[PDB]
């Protein structure tokens, strides 16, 4: 990518409203214009393609296309947290590169209907001195930090879709081996919000 | 009928300095072959690629790799001499024509390390629901956590009931660093699978995490004390509790 350019992102989009992803590219030699979309883990696959100047729509994608300005974009109606992903422009040139852009990583945002923010801890299930501590049920604003100590692990959020419950949860994940740890020096006050349930495990 | 097309190895640990040649075979009579590299601020750069067959040419990011195109086939990879930049994720890619739509393979995680006993399997444990969620919410989120493994090669899944389930998941996109001062760090990584606190409370519900590692081949030397770090499944699992 230095032919073809995107912003890394990530984009940050509540459910429902529109994503829009931009890429530019170099003039020269310019024929053909393609959106890939990534998931986690996985391999690119064409969403959509465009060659002429305007507009091109299919389902929920609408791709555009301007060679003057030298910009291709996507826009995503109505869009659903399933479409978190990474999105990848490519552009073919005369003499036979395809080159992509840096891929933009789109985030869509559940909207909570009920935060209920909370950590628990969870006893391992087999036999051992083992916890983590689960903070759960958070509104999708809310930012969890990294750890400031080398000894805790405080993982990203994610979103799980419980799909015939039609229910959404954002969780993050923290544990350690150190020997006076306990959940809050991992979820503390700068990442739970105010009247976080916290109970005391039993 | 057709296979696509498909890279191989899926993974490769090499050591610094040694030659590799990732392969890429597709049957669709495809003219056009290309390589990407993924790394995580760059996105997919072009290392080589080849328009039709016996033409290649250089990408972005030629240095250190080389391909040919004797055949439609296939479109070899080589490093000649294997360095730690050259850790990456790999694709494979190939379109009817110049200029038509590329369809990928599954990508190779290949990293290469100076040293090779700094590679482990992970060690997986499942966590149980804790009473108070159960309690507040009629829920219940089994986490499973696989640590202590290098290279970050882990592919988790979650088996209910002998069966995978994707529902009510989620998994971390990156693994971390178990100790980041150091750039050898072992690496962790966490899943959750939440259920109806019901489905947990059937004590005939069987959860399972399970981890595929890969790591040395078959091939591969191997003198310290503990086993061989060979790619493998490392699993852990907990039954449902009414109490
Ligand atoms: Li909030």
């Amino acid at each position: 990518a230095k032919e073809v350019e995107q912003n890394s992102g990530p984009l940050s989009v509540p459910e429902g409203a529109i994503a829009s992803l931009n890429c530019t590219y170099s003039d020269r030699g310019s024929q053909s214009f393609f959106w890939y979309r990534q998931y986690s883990g996985k391999s690119p696959e064409l969403i959509m393609f465009i060659y002429s100047n305007g507009d091109k729509e299919d389902g929920r994608f609408t791709a555009q296309l301007n060679k003057a300005s030298q910009y291709v974009s996507l826009l995503i109606r109505d869009s659903q947290p399933s479409d978190s992903a990474t999105y990848l422009c490519a552009v073919n040139f005369g003499g036979g590169k395809l080159i992509f852009g840096q891929g933009t990583e789109l985030s869509v945002k559940p909207n909570i209907q009920n935060p209920d923010p909370a950590v628990y801890q969870l006893r391992d299930s087999k036999s051992s001195d083992k916890s983590v501590c689960l903070f759960t049920d958070f509104d999708s604003q809310t930012n969890v930090s990294q750890s400031k100590d080398s000894d805790v692990y405080i993982t990203d959020k994610c979103v799980l879709d419980m799909r015939s419950m039609d229910f959404k949860s954002n969780s993050a994940v923290a544990w350690s081996n150190k020997s006076d740890f306990a959940c809050a020096n991992a979820f503390n006050n700068s990442i739970i919000p105010e009247d976080t349930f916290f109970p005391s495990p039993e | 009928m057709i296979a696509g097309i498909t890279q191989a190895p899926t993974s490769q640990i090499l050591a610094a300095g040694r030659r590799m040649t990732l392969r890429c075979t597709q049957d669709m009579r495809h003219n056009a072959m290309y390589w990407y590299r993924q790394d995580l601020g760059l996105g997919l750069r072009l290392i080589h690629y080849s328009n039709t067959a016996g033409t290649t040419g250089k990408g972005e990011v030629p240095d250190g790799y080389s391909v040919s195109r004797a055949n439609t086939d296939d479109f070899p990879l080589t490093l000649a001499s294997a360095v730690p930049s050259q850790t990456s994720v790999y694709f494979c890619a190939s379109s009817l024509s110049f200029g038509t739509e590329a369809f990928f393979g599954q990508g190779t995680r290949l990293t290469v390390v100076e040293d090779l006993n700094k590679v482990f399997p992970p060690e997986v444990a499942v966590f149980e629901p804790s009473e108070a969620e159960i309690s507040h919410t009629q829920k219940a989120t089994l986490v499973c956590l696989a640590t202590g493994f290098y290279p970050d090669h882990v592919e988790l899944s979650w088996w209910v009931n002998g069966k995978e389930v994707h529902s009510g998941v989620c998994t971390d996109p990156q693994p971390l660093k178990e100790q980041p001062a150091l750039n050898d760090s072992r690496y962790a990584l966490s899943s959750r699978l939440r259920v109806s606190a019901t489905f947990w409370q059937d004590p005939r519900n069987h959860f399972r995490c399970q981890v595929q590692f890969y790591g040395l081949s078959e091939n591969d030397e191997w003198t310290q004390d503990r086993a061989k770090p060979v790619t493998q499944i490392v699993s852990a699992e907990a039954w449902g509790r009414a109490d």
